[PDB]
């Protein structure tokens, strides 16, 4: 049975969405010339296919991120009197000094991972300080109404009380806070430190998403110097060397090639703009149940006992700080399914029967806090002869010194 | 010369022997944005990656939208332009183009001794 | 998108294939016969590539569906913003075509009302912690209530547990409790 405990807080990093990117078909191919437009035109419709798959991954980014993001109804504000019973989120909530109002762990995130022949690059519809206002609006929105917030109306309630009901949920009782307040407020603020310090010296799961996103372009870019047996890879020295009755023959060479580079490119992109969907669906689900509640699942939101969870932004990406609940010291300790005091046997309400030796107490699971067997612990069914390792202590029946 | 993706960038004349760099003249795609056909025929054209000083011109970070005036008052997003901008017919009425708000400002009255 | 494909030259000087095997010579017309050959089988190899990767996604959004209808609809659940928002109470299945319909029923919270709370009440040197509730006040006296709807009860000693004594609980406030054992025993 555990005698102490510690309170661990650790990063899980995630993608959401990549950048848009619209590559024309036709300049891509031909140019400025009017021979290849004139030749492109017997293939049909191939540029409008790949500008109409190119358009949907587009927008299907913007929804990834507004999906993942805007949760909240309201924007709330964190007030100014600061007495959150010992915590100190000081490194989580925003600074109002830099333009950009993002927190500190953001700045160190946000500068972590940053340090036309056809292409473009559209911008997000969300800029980076809209998506810094909506995570200090879902903090402020934990910290001071709790859970409340993500299923209705905001009901304030002190931090303090409302990590007690944290507790409560995961077995420990609530003494166990209000009667160690000040130690797990310094286990916090030391593990937040701790995270702050090892921000600064990675983030490989948001960019090996860039590395791919450039390579492809590189590659897609470096396929127009082939000559794909033609005699030149330009189209402006062919059209000024050959005459159109011999021409035609070079740029269907090289309109094939083109064609094919393209056809390879959107449908890489399409796979890929498919992972970060679904990464992007699990983001939403992590946030919706780790931060605006609390979460029962096992190794969902972290590794032990859940209790709370903050939202951080990244560059095209999110990053959440699970906090947990993990015991420390155990102790070796005898046991008993049941106890046989006066031809009934007592089985436990909520807590296990331990004895250091020589005498038995009742206790709560996940920590050591013994108590006297009375009859407000147990509770009787039939006779002791049944049950398998039963001992015969005794109980100790609160009303009978009363009764005198 | 060159550049890194081997395109020329700069060429030396023949003649006067001067250093003279290329650039290429200005692209971009063209979006329209429109209300519907059933409650008015006016549109609003947004060239995607040139500034205004080429071909009501509210110059946007994602283009230079043209035939939309721009207000002060922030709305619910209804025709997402782009980098926070987004155009609405909803002002005799006239295509807006505001800046996206997120939601009401709310605020907590947060103390050590109350609950709700 | 697939059937407009046939009506292109591909290079070939016709878009139709009887013509091109009524107007020329066996030997000559493999030329065009193989133009047309590489067109079609381009359009419809990438008709079947962009429908797995579709049928893909709609796998993905089945699998969802299922989920839910196992967890939702038969039995009730407590992951947050699964079945709808607010805490959740039960669902209804309804077909569409190709597709499902969930009708969600939760309970939300109203109107709501501030109070004055304490976390531990100190009656004799020990403190009393609320068994399973919260210590409210409407500006003179002290009850406990459940933490989602607003009824009072008296506080008793079957409503909350002691532990230790008043001197390490940050706030702390003095009150009584009732003992209804007292009065029967006169
Ligand atoms: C609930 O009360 C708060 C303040 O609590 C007051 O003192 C308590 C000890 C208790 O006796 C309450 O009954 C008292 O009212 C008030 O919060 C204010 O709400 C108004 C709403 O318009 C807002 O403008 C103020 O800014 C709030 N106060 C602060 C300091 O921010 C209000 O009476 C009630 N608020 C809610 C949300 O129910
Ligand atoms: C449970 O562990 C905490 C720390 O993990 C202990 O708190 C430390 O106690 C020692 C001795 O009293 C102090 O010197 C330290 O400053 C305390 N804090 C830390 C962070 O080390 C606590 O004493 C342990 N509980 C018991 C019952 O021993
Ligand atoms: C096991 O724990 C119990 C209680 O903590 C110990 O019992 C106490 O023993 C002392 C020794 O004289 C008595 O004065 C107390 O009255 C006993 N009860 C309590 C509640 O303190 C017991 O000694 C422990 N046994 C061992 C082997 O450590
Ligand atoms: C707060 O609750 C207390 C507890 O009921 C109220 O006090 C009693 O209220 C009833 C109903 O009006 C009266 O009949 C009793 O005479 C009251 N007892 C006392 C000792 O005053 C109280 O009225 C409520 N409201 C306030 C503002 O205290
Ligand atoms: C709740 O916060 C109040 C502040 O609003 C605390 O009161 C402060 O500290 C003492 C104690 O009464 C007094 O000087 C003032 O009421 C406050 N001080 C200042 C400088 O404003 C109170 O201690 C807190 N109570 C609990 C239980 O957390
Ligand atoms: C919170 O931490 C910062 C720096 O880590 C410090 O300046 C500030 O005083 C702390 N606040 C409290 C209430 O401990
Ligand atoms: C419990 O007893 C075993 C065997 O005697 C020992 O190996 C183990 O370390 C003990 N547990 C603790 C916490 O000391
Ligand atoms: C455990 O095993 C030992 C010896 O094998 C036995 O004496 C004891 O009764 C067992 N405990 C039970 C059955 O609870
Ligand atoms: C416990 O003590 C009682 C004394 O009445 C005895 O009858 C019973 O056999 C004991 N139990 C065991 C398991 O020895
Ligand atoms: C002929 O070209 C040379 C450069 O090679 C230039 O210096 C010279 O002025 C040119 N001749 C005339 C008449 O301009
Ligand atoms: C046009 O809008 C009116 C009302 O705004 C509606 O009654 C009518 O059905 C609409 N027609 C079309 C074609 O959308
Ligand atoms: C367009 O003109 C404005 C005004 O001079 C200038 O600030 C801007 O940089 C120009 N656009 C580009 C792409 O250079
Ligand atoms: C609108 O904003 C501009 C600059 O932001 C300001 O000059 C103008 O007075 C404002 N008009 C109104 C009606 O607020
Ligand atoms: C509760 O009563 C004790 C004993 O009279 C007193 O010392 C203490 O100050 C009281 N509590 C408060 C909050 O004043």
């Amino acid at each position: 049975i555990p005698i102490n405990f510690t309170i661990s807080v650790t990063t899980e990093i995630l993608p959401v969405s990549m950048t848009k990117t619209s590559v024309d078909c036709t300049m891509y191919i031909c140019g400025d010339s009017t021979e290849c437009s004139n030749l492109l035109l017997q293939y049909g419709s191939f540029c409008t296919q790949l500008n109409r798959a190119l358009t949907g991954i587009a927008v299907e980014q913007d929804k990834n991120t507004q999906e993942v993001f805007a949760q909240v109804k309201q924007i709330y504000k964190t007030p100014p009197i600061k007495d959150f019973g010992g915590f100190n989120f000081s490194q989580i909530l925003p600074d109002p000094s830099k333009p950009s109002k993002r927190s500190f762990i953001e700045d160190l995130l946000f500068n972590k991972v940053t340090l036309f022949n056809g292409l473009t690059v559209l911008p997000p519809l969300l800029t980076d300080e809209m998506i810094a206002q909506y995570t200090s609006a879902l903090l402020a929105g934990t910290i001071t109404s709790g859970w409340t917030f993500g299923a209705g109306a905001a009901l304030q309630i002190p931090f303090a009380m409302q990590m007690a009901y944290r507790f409560n949920g995961i077995g420990v009782t609530q003494n166990v806070l209000y009667e160690n307040q000040k130690l797990i407020a310094n286990q916090f603020n030391s593990a937040i430190g701790k995270i702050q310090d090892s921000l600064s010296s990675a983030l490989g799961k948001l960019q090996d998403v860039v590395n791919q996103n450039a390579q492809a372009l590189n590659t897609l870019v470096k396929q127009l110097s082939s000559n794909f047996g033609a005699i030149s890879s330009v189209l402006n020295d062919i059209l000024a060397r050959l005459d159109p009755p011999e021409a035609e023959v070079q740029i269907d060479r090289l309109i094939t090639g083109r064609l094919q580079s393209l056809q390879t490119y959107v449908t890489q992109q399409l796979i890929r703009a498919a992972e970060i969907r679904a990464s992007a669906n699990l983001a939403a689900t992590k946030m919706s149940e780790c931060v605006l509640g609390q979460s029962k699942r096992v190794d969902f939101c972290g590794k032990g006992y859940h209790l709370m969870s903050f939202p951080q932004s990244a560059p095209h990406g999110v990053v959440f700080l699970h906090v947990t609940y993990v015991p420390a010291q155990e102790k070796n300790f005898t046991t008993a399914p049941a106890i046989c005091h006066d031809g009934k046997a007592h089985f436990p309400r909520e807590g296990v029967f331990v004895s250091n030796g020589t005498h038995w107490f009742v206790t709560q699971r996940n920590f050591y806090e013994p108590q006297i067997i009375t009859t407000h612990n147990t509770f009787v069914s039939g006779n002791c002869d049944v049950v398998i390792g039963i001992v015969n202590n005794t109980v100790y029946d609160p009303l009978q010194p009363e009764l005198d | 010369g060159r550049d890194i993706d081997d395109t020329t960038d700069a060429v030396r004349d023949p003649q006067t022997l001067e250093i003279l760099d290329i650039t290429p003249c200005s692209f971009g795609g063209v979006s329209v944005i429109t209300p519907g056909t059933n409650t008015s025929n006016q549109v609003a054209v947004l060239y995607q990656g040139v500034n205004c000083t080429e071909v009501n011109v509210f110059q946007t970070r994602a283009g230079c939208l043209i035939g939309a005036e721009h207000v002060n008052n922030s709305y619910e997003c209804d025709i997402p332009i782009g980098a926070g901008i987004c155009a609405s017919y909803q002002t005799s009425q006239s295509i807006i183009a505001y800046t996206m708000s997120l939601g009401a400002e709310n605020s907590v009255a947060y103390s050590n001794n109350s609950i709700a």
